[PDB]
């Protein structure tokens, strides 16, 4: 997260974070995700199409912190990781960049809600906030575009939906951004989704209830002028999600 | 220049 503000999870306690853990056993942040049932974790698929193997993956819920641990957190296995078939990527733009992992504690168990650990609503089909809407992001990716180390702590920020008739003008995004994406950024592009932030929650307020408009994806820099961030849209995806968690 | 996501413009 460019600019924003620190957090903790209590204020965004579906939120999940993602690690892999590597041949010689360090153990890497990868993405964020969002719980959306105590079993079902989703994210974006690009954050594993280069590793898709279940076992590689560690998620923790209730976690405040990148590096230590929280207390009253949990830790899950991935029992099965759900890529999109109909992912695609060229350098930039990901299509379908969504992706289910459910979880499985080492004693069995899925999520169980406390204090900091609770579900997100979805939205209900083809249901979008009206452009200008702010919503928020949250995520322990970089602060700063040329950083080399991501914060130790949450962070999350507002930024306002584009419409994508703005988003699709040639000096934005042209032809890259498409009806299944959402582009989101600040009026001074002076706070964004970063590297590191892919996978976590868009939330925007849609009549009172707290919804998951959106998944962060990609974008062209970090919190550059005329370049949004990118979010998969996740009310024109409910019938995959829900054919793959009914599972 | 092109063109990846998430670092810098370039
Ligand atoms: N919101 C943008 N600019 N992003 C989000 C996803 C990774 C890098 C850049």
């Amino acid at each position: 997260i460019i600019g924003g503000e620190f957090t903790t999870i209590e204020n965004q306690p579906w939120f999940a974070a993602i690690y892999r853990r590597h041949r010689g056993g360090s153990v890497t942040y990868v993405c964020g995700g969002s719980l959306i049932s105590p079993c079902w974790v989703i994210s974006a698929t690009h954050c594993f199409i280069d590793y898709p193997k279940k076992e590689d993956y560690i998620v923790y819920l209730g976690r405040s912190r990148l590096n230590s641990n929280t207390q009253g957190e949990m830790k899950f296995e991935v029992e099965n990781l759900i890529l999109h078939k109909d992912y695609s990527a060229d350098t930039l733009a990901y299509h379908n960049d969504i992706a289910l992992l459910k979880i499985r504690s080492k004693e069995g168990r899925c999520a169980q809600p406390s204090r900091t650990i609770q579900t997100i609503a979805l939205p209900s089909m083809y249901n979008d906030p009206q452009f200008g809407t702010s919503c928020e992001i949250t995520g322990f990716g970089k602060e700063q575009s040329t950083d080399y180390l991501y914060p130790e702590q949450l962070k999350m920020t507002v930024v306002k939906l584009i419409s994508h008739r703005e988003c699709q003008q040639p000096h934005y995004y042209g032809s890259e951004v498409t009806t299944k994406m959402l582009c989101a950024a600040d009026p001074q592009w002076k706070t964004d989704s970063c590297q590191g932030d892919s996978g976590g929650p868009l939330v925007c307020s849609l009549q009172g209830r707290m919804t998951l408009t959106g998944i962060v994806s990609w974008g062209r820099g970090c919190a550059l002028k005329d370049k949004p961030g990118v979010y998969t849209r996740v009310s024109h995806f409910l019938p995959w999600i829900r054919s793959h968690t009914k599972e | 220049c092109p063109a990846y996501s998430x670092y810098l413009d370039c």
